[PDB]
Formats: structure tokens, sequence, C-alpha cells
């Protein structure tokens, strides 16, 4: 928690609907954007944290 | 939390389609049956009266 890994998703077409179908991935609701169609809409500079 | 509000619904609603009967979100093979489990939300939360 005190030292997050630095990694980002770039030039990818990674599907997020397979994650939604997966039972472990239980949080998919989105406050300001589309909850289920997040992957379909285009975006840039996605950063990841652990 | 006497002033309940429906933050989550099935999808977007047309005008005059107000939320009267509470139908919680279903995102699995089994319908939400009496449990506020993961990916299943209830409108029962404080309305920020503090």
């Amino acid at each position: 928690v005190y030292a997050w890994n630095r990694k980002r998703i770039s030039n990818c077409v990674a599907d997020y609907s397979v994650l939604y179908n997966l039972a472990p991935f239980f949080t998919f609701k989105c406050y300001g954007v589309s909850p289920t169609k997040l992957n379909d809409l285009c975006f840039t500079n996605v950063y990841a944290d652990s | 939390y006497n002033y309940l509000y429906r933050l989550f619904r099935k999808s977007n609603l047309k005008p005059f389609e107000r939320d009267i009967s509470t139908e919680i979100y279903q995102a699995g093979n089994k319908p939400c049956n009496g449990v506020a489990g993961f990916n299943c939300y209830f409108p029962l939360r404080s309305y920020s009266f503090r």
C-alpha cells in the first residue's frame, strides 16, 4: 500500500467484459462513466495500481 | 437515512418512469435473494445528514 507498482495499459485492446463475466471481479459499477460499457468507449493513459 | 434514494437501478429510465418499486440490480445467474452481497447494492444508506 505504501509503495504502488508503476504500470500502465497502452496500445492494447484488452477486453473488460470478460472481467465482468468473471465471478471474482465483483466491482464494476462506475460513478461518472459507463459501468458495463467502459471498455467499448475509447480512452487513453490508463494507469494501474496494486 | 429516512430519506431513501435509489442510487443504482437497472439502467437509464425515460421521463415519468419514477422509481417506486425497489428492484435491486441483478448481475449474476441467481437473483439477489435477501443478501446484500458483492455487486448487489441496496438503497439503504445514510442521506448525509451529518
